[PDB]
RNA sequence: UCUAGUCCGACUUUGUGAAAUGAC
RNA sequence: GUGAAAUUCUUGGAUUUAUGAAAGACGAACAACUGCGAAAGCAUUUGCCAAGGAUGUUUUCAUUAAUCAAGAACGAAAGUUGGGGGCUCGAAGACGAUCAGAUACCGUCCUAGUCUCAACCAUAAACGAUGCCGACCAGGGAUCGGCGGAUGUUGCUAGGACUCCGCCGGCACCUUAUGAGAAAUCAAAGUUUUUGGGUUCCGGGGGGAGUAUGGUCGCAAGGCUGAAACUUAAAGGAAUUGAC
């Protein structure tokens, strides 16, 4: 009874993915003091980056979408963060090797407030003999500090739908261990998530940028 | 009489360590005396695995594996038989079995 | 921090200590350099270096109040204020 | 308003405690419940709300209900009771998955999202722990 | 008995005495 | 009589020639000479006197306005102040901590001095003595010393009298009571000692 | 000589008020009458003139600090925490 | 057997709109 | 929630699901027969402040040293006084079970406490049950810090990472008896009737007893110091065979 007066609406995410047809969702038909489109409004999505861009090598990575506008049936979503499923992460905590984290809060040039998180580990060389591939503390901080300079510079410059662009390649994390080889070799070194602290107050003009007419 | 050179843990250079709870009975106890096991399996056990792949809804998928550290006292471990009472011989025999 | 330079001028060059002489050394054109505490009267500080500026001679700040200064120059009074009169060994250069 | 071969897809939070079993459907954002069944609405005794008998009656509920709204795709989200208790999922996890599986429903990405803390607050039971 | 709780019997006796002993001083 | 110093200000007239004398509770850290800055462009300094639009969230302020123009009736007595929480730009009004810890609703143009009131620690100190009772209250009101009712007559109080002392009925009486019948525990929602999370 | 072995400055109370309430009041009655540094002068000759109003004898200086004490725990945080929030809001 | 006060409802002060729902 | 149950919560919407916020605590995985510290103890990032071992040294002083009565600093947890904080857990208390009884173990709620600041307390299987300094006396690999030498690879900026040889210092481990020991066992617990490098503390059958008393320290809880009368032929250590 109740679920005979609700409305399927269906999700549609960024330009910046391949794939826009997320999935539906439905919700309480219009009534007084109920507008459907608030119901709607500000609801948060997580789908796998592998549906997104239709790459199974992709499917330890989910995207957070949130809702924010609602043209007719469709419901117009943007990136709202991503981070790493549970089992991406434990396969990647092993022993006998050293654990690499790092945070930045950064602001983009569309008032965008970030913190990225970094994550990385240490590698063994071909010809290693010893089963530990520890790092000392003071090469720790050495490149967790590399880790911060390069995140706020990939950040503090390009825009927010630039920016996403650069994760799905995981341009970000080639850079840093590009950089940080010198100190001592690293190996699975990914942003393992993003947040979204402060967001710019809704600008239809801009939603509708990386929004085609679904009409 | 002394029964392990360890004193059955494992700490040397330093005065304390600090405990973990066991994952069966929450008892405390220090993190290098509890018996320590890293279980990795698959989030679908065998008996199951044929009907949920031919349930997939994808052409290709891999099936998540379930990480999970179980950290035991003594009395758990014993009784759970994660470990065994060996032979006076057979307990300095720290490699673990095939 | 100027202390270890500081002290080599205490046993081996010539100063001042006090807001009085240090008017004195700037009048005379003695003063070489001229050391404020952090504590110094507004007022008092603003005049010190209205009159180094119309001397033409440079002002550092200390780092510290002007029990500190006293302490570091080896004597047991309060120094609001002192000026260099020989630098002594490399006092006046690197400041 | 699916045409036919598409799919929609569902989420289903599977919690599979030591004493309860629930199999709870909702839509992607989590915020629109579908249908909701718990091994203790099949059974009359305590002891049998999380044995996997109970959780197979239970999934044969909910893949039934989720047939009427349309819905014929399910991502499988599992958990334990996590925080500081129990990592270890229930003996009801696996015989509800398995029961969606044999019903029609289209098994989609599973993930586990038990609540690890990343430190976390005192366990009950004491120092000595639970004693029997 | 347990040396620890036969330690915690002879305190509270002490306690008796203690008190028995300052009541008349 | 009040445990709080005072600062005098001078300030000079905005339109008058002349000086514009004030009278403010003290802020702890305040001192003779110091400049005191007030308005909505004021820094954020201990002494300075700013609407709390534009003092940002985990200040510690004090005499707090409560409608704005009214001159301050928050967080004046020594050692007190007012913690705020929270801004409502959509309302206009924002969220303050309460020295009794209850939180308010304020509009956002009230003003408020940075800091917490001089003299804290005051009620610290034991009196130790009746007279030292007497010289406080000397100078605030006639309060003290007090007597109990169990110690009055019948005639003068409702728990006077009986040929033991003791109130003889429930000391909690009910909101609506009428005068002279409201005395003792008035409206208690509970009693005895406060042990919990009733203390908290 | 060592006039008192432990009482100090709260032997002025005799045999009144009981031991607990004399310690408690002793830690106040000694730092109310204490000299404290002066900021300004660099001098100690910061002493009470009434509660929570502190003159210095040589610069003239009169501060408004706490009831007992030229400066209270939380009068420190107060400042460190006032002036967290003035440099971001600076930056 | 009553009463000041106090709490509570209606009418009055008391006008201008809108929406939802309901009645005639 | 349990072996099973019940106390308990619930259409006044419990449990469950998503989003957001607050509060207080904690700092998982990485994490090791690894590190640092006098010990207690120390594990999220970055900055600041002072301190430290080892290594390197063709620098400097030139016996300034070792161990220590008295006397001092620090000293887990619990506890004590007051203020803050009060999530979780939780002595006492209450209740639900179990039971012949159950003031317990299991379950539910919960006070002090658990966190912090100021001031005390000075005790732990505070254990390596092994005081500190010095010399000598087997072998072997691994590992941590520093340095020397050799060598050719790195989606790297001489150096780092890795490989090989060696030196000093550290936490340990493995084999072995030419040793020691009542043995367990120990590369020190060896170099001891073939007895002696230096120095501090400390024990003299089992109980009574860390009790009484006096002194001293502490707000208290108690700490430190510390007997006798009397009682007893064993108590105890290691290992062996049985029985359980
Ligand atoms: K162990
Ligand atoms: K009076
Ligand atoms: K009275
Ligand atoms: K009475
Ligand atoms: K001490
Ligand atoms: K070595
Ligand atoms: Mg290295
Ligand atoms: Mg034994
Ligand atoms: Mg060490
Ligand atoms: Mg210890
Ligand atoms: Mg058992
Ligand atoms: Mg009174
Ligand atoms: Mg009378
Ligand atoms: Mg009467
Ligand atoms: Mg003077
Ligand atoms: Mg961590
Ligand atoms: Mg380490
Ligand atoms: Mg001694
Ligand atoms: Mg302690
Ligand atoms: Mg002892
Ligand atoms: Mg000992
Ligand atoms: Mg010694
Ligand atoms: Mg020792
Ligand atoms: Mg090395
Ligand atoms: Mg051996
Ligand atoms: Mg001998
Ligand atoms: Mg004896
Ligand atoms: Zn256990
Ligand atoms: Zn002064």
């Amino acid at each position: 009874d109740p679920y005979a007066k609700k409305d399927w609406y269906d999700i549609k995410a960024p330009s910046v993915f391949e794939v826009r047809n997320v999935g539906k969702t439905l919700v309480t038909r219009t009534q007084g003091t109920k507008i459907a489109s608030e119901g709607l409004k500000h609801r948060v999505f997580e789908v796998s980056l592998a549906d997104l861009q239709n790459d199974e090598d992709h499917s330890f990575r989910k995207i957070r979408l949130r809702a924010e506008d609602v043209q007719g049936r469709n419901v117009l979503t943007n990136f709202h963060g991503m981070d790493f499923t549970t089992d991406k992460l434990r396969s990647l905590v092993k022993k006998w090797q050293s654990l690499i984290e790092a945070h930045v809060d950064v602001k983009t040039t569309d008032s965008y407030t970030l913190r990225m998180f970094c994550i990385a580990f240490t590698k063994k060389r071909p010809n290693q003999q010893k089963r530990t591939c520890y790092a000392q503390s003071s090469q720790i901080r050495q490149i967790r500090r590399k880790m911060v300079e390069i995140m706020r510079n990939q950040a503090q410059s390009c825009d927010l739908k630039d920016l996403v662009l650069k994760f799905i390649p995981e341009s970000i994390g080639r850079e840093i261990e590009k950089a940080t080889s010198s100190i001592f070799p690293l190996q699975n070194v990914f942003i393992r998530k993003v947040k979204i602290l402060k967001a710019p107050k809704f600008d239809l003009g801009r939603l509708m940028e990386v929004h085609g007419d679904y009409s | 009489t002394f029964k392990r050179r360890n004193g059955g843990r494992n700490k040397h250079g330093r005065g304390h360590v600090k405990f973990i709870r066991c994952s069966n009975c929450g008892k405390c106890c220090p993190k290098d005396k509890a018996i320590k096991r890293f279980l990795v399996r698959n989030i679908v056990e065998q008996a199951a695995v044929r009907d949920v792949q031919e349930a997939c809804a994808f052409e290709l998928y891999t099936l998540p594996k379930l990480y999970l550290k179980m950290q035991y006292c003594v009395s758990c471990a014993i009784h759970s038989k994660v470990v065994r009472v060996r032979s006076r011989t057979d307990r300095r025999v720290r490699e673990p079995p095939q | 921090s100027i202390n270890n330079r500081l002290a080599l001028v205490m046993k081996s060059g010539k100063y001042t200590l006090g807001y009085k002489t240090v008017l004195k050394t700037i009048r005379s054109s003695k003063g070489k350099l001229v050391i404020i505490a952090n504590n110094c009267p507004p007022l008092r500080k603003s005049e010190i270096e209205y009159y180094a500026m119309l001397a033409k001679v440079g002002v550092h700040h200390y780092n510290g109040n002007n029990v500190d200064l006293g302490t570091a120059c080896g004597k047991y009074y309060r120094v609001s204020c002192l000026s260099i009169i020989d630098p002594g060994d490399s006092d006046i250069i690197k400041s | 308003s699916v045409r036919e071969g598409e799919l929609v897809f569902g989420v289903a939070h599977i919690f599979a405690s030591f004493n309860d079993t629930f199999i709870h459907v909702t839509d992607l954002s989590g915020r629109e419940t579908m249908v909701r069944i718990t091994g203790g609405m099949k059974v009359k005794a305590d002891r049998d709300e999380s044995s996997p008998y109970a959780a197979m009656l239970a999934a044969q509920d909910v893949s039934q209900r989720c047939k009427e709204l349309g819905i014929n795709a399910l991502h499988i989200k599992l958990r334990a009771t996590g925080g500081n208790k129990t990592k270890t999922p229930g003996p009801g996890a696996q015989s509800a998955l398995r029961a969606l599986a044999r019903s029609g429903m289209k098994i989609g990405r599973i993930e586990d999202v038990t609540p690890i803390p990343t430190x976390s607050t005192r366990r009950k039971g004491g120092r000595r722990g639970r004693r029997l | 008995m347990r040396a620890k709780w036969k330690k915690k019997r002879m305190r509270r006796l002490k306690r008796k005495r203690r008190k028995m002993r300052q009541r008349s001083k | 009589g009040r445990g709080a110093p005072l600062a005098r200000v001078t300030f000079r007239h905005p339109f008058r020639y002349k000086h514009q004398k004030e009278l403010f509770v003290a802020a702890e850290g305040m001192y003779t000479g110091q400049f005191v800055y007030c308005g909505k462009k004021a820094t954020l300094m201990v002494g300075n006197v700013l609407p709390l639009r534009s003092i940002p969230e985990g200040a510690v302020v004090c005499n707090v306005e409560h409608k704005v123009g009214d001159r301050g009736v928050f967080a004046r007595c020594s050692g007190d102040y007012a913690i705020v929480i929270s801004h409502n730009p959509d309302n206009g009004t924002t969220r303050v901590k309460l020295p009794s810890g209850a939180k308010k609703i304020v509009p956002s143009g009230c003003r408020a001095m940075i800091g917490q009131v001089a003299g804290g620690g005051r009620t610290e100190k034991p009196m130790l003595k009746a007279g030292n009772a007497y010289h406080k209250y000397r100078v605030k009101r006639n309060c003290w010393p007090k007597v109990r009712g169990v110690a009055m007559n019948p005639v003068e109080h409702p728990h006077g009298g009986g040929n033991h002392q003791h109130i003889g009925h429930a000391s909690t009486v009910r909101r609506d009571a009428p005068p002279g019948q409201k005395v003792g525990l008035i409206a208690a929602r509970r009693t005895g000692r406060l042990r919990g999370q009733a203390r908290a | 000589t060592k006039r008192t072995k432990k009482a100090g400055i709260v032997g002025k109370y005799g045999t009144r008020y009981g031991a607990s309430l004399r310690k408690q009041i002793k830690k106040m009655e000694v730092s109310q009458h204490s000299k404290y540094f002066c900021e300004f002068c660099g001098k100690y000759a910061v002493k009470r003139k009434a509660v929570g109003i502190w003159g210095c004898k040589d610069c003239g200086k009169v501060k408004a600090g706490g009831a007992y004490t030229l400066n209270t725990a939380s009068a420190v945080t107060v400042r460190s925490t006032i002036r967290r929030l003035r440099e971001q809001t600076e930056s």
